[PDB]
């Protein structure tokens, strides 16, 4: 059956792979969405704050 | 006529970057100077206190 | 008669009200804008560009891309005219004294 | 990616916020994975799960005594007969 009747394997490989594809391709859509969404926390990042009293500023903490 | 357009919002946030890192500077030493007068005051009050 | 709406039919609601004596132009409605980052938008271009503050206090001019104009102002003007006149002078047209330009205007509008 | 505190189904788990932990796992993971099934779980079986069969069990065996019956039985019709009046079967089917 496998060596003369069988064409339901190759074409659930060619799906499989297919559907690889597709999760990768949603896997780095949701990564990047993630992504923006803490890049809109960059706003509200201060780093003066990161300063202590009467002591100069860091260029660490991306002046 | 588009890369005026976006040098023109680029160099805007940049020039809010640094307004905001002076700005805020400022407005820190402020109230740190504001807290250190008001620990001495704080200190000459108990130096005055009275009592047990 | 009047069905409630549940919350899931609101955001055809929005673009599609039911009917009332005062309807708007719902195929209006998908046009009308009012931009709260005009001016901020406009300030923040004009810095960059290297402008001061006074210099793009002067140049900044209000928004065009708001709601349209009703066209019923340029096409009935004359006769909207009468009619304010006829209000002014009959106390807003109590006990039916504008019916005659209303009514024109009404016609020139609808046209049956 | 307009309204990122309003939409948490489309924000960064928990753990992303932390800061701290041959291949590693990644940093950075999102609520919307949750929306699809072979994420996180493998694929694994797959497209075999449906040919696991099995076969029915019905048996089609019944004594038939008929020693007991000395009267006939009424029987059903199951099709009309073709192989009479074939030629107006068409014409005459809507009658009794």
């Amino acid at each position: 059956r496998l060596t003369f009747f069988d064409t339901e394997s190759v074409a659930l490989q060619s799906r499989l792979r297919y559907a690889e594809k597709q999760k990768l391709f949603h896997q780095e859509l949701d990564r990047e969405l993630a992504a923006g969404h803490i890049a809109s926390l960059v706003a509200e990042y201060d780093p003066v704050a990161t300063r202590l009293p009467f002591q100069p500023m860091q260029d660490r903490y991306r002046v | 006529n588009a890369f005026s357009s976006f040098d023109a919002c680029r160099t805007g946030l940049l020039k809010q970057q640094s307004a905001a890192v002076e700005n805020s500077l400022v407005r820190q030493n402020m109230a740190d100077v504001r807290a250190k007068a008001l620990f001495e005051r704080r200190a000459v009050l108990l130096d005055l206190v009275e009592g047990k | 008669a009047a069905s409630t709406i549940p919350i899931s039919q609101w955001p055809s609601l929005l673009y599609a009200p039911p009917s009332s004596p005062a309807n708007p132009a719902v195929e209006a409605l998908p046009e009308m804008q009012f931009d709260d980052l005009h001016y901020p938008r406009q300030m923040l271009l004009c810095r960059g560009a290297g402008y001061s503050l006074e210099q793009c206090n002067r140049m900044a001019q209000p928004d065009a891309r708001v709601t349209p104009e009703n066209p019923a102002e340029k096409l009935l003007k004359e006769e909207a005219v009468a009619a304010i006149a006829c209000l002014s002078q009959r106390e807003g047209g109590k006990d039916e004294q504008c019916r005659y330009y209303i009514e024109r205007m009404y016609k020139l509008a609808n046209k049956e | 990616p307009f309204m990122w505190r309003q939409r948490a189904y489309c924000a960064p788990v928990p753990s992303a916020f932390a800061s701290q932990q041959g291949v590693r796992k990644p940093l950075l993971r999102s609520n919307s994975e949750s929306l699809s099934v072979f994420s996180q779980i493998p694929d694994g079986l797959l497209g075999h799960t449906t040919s696991v069969t099995m076969g029915n069990s019905d048996i089609f065996f019944l004594p038939k005594p008929s020693n007991l019956l000395k009267i006939a039985l009424p029987a059903f019709v199951f099709m009309p007969n073709l192989t009479i009046f074939t030629r107006a079967f068409p014409f005459y089917a809507h009658t009794s």
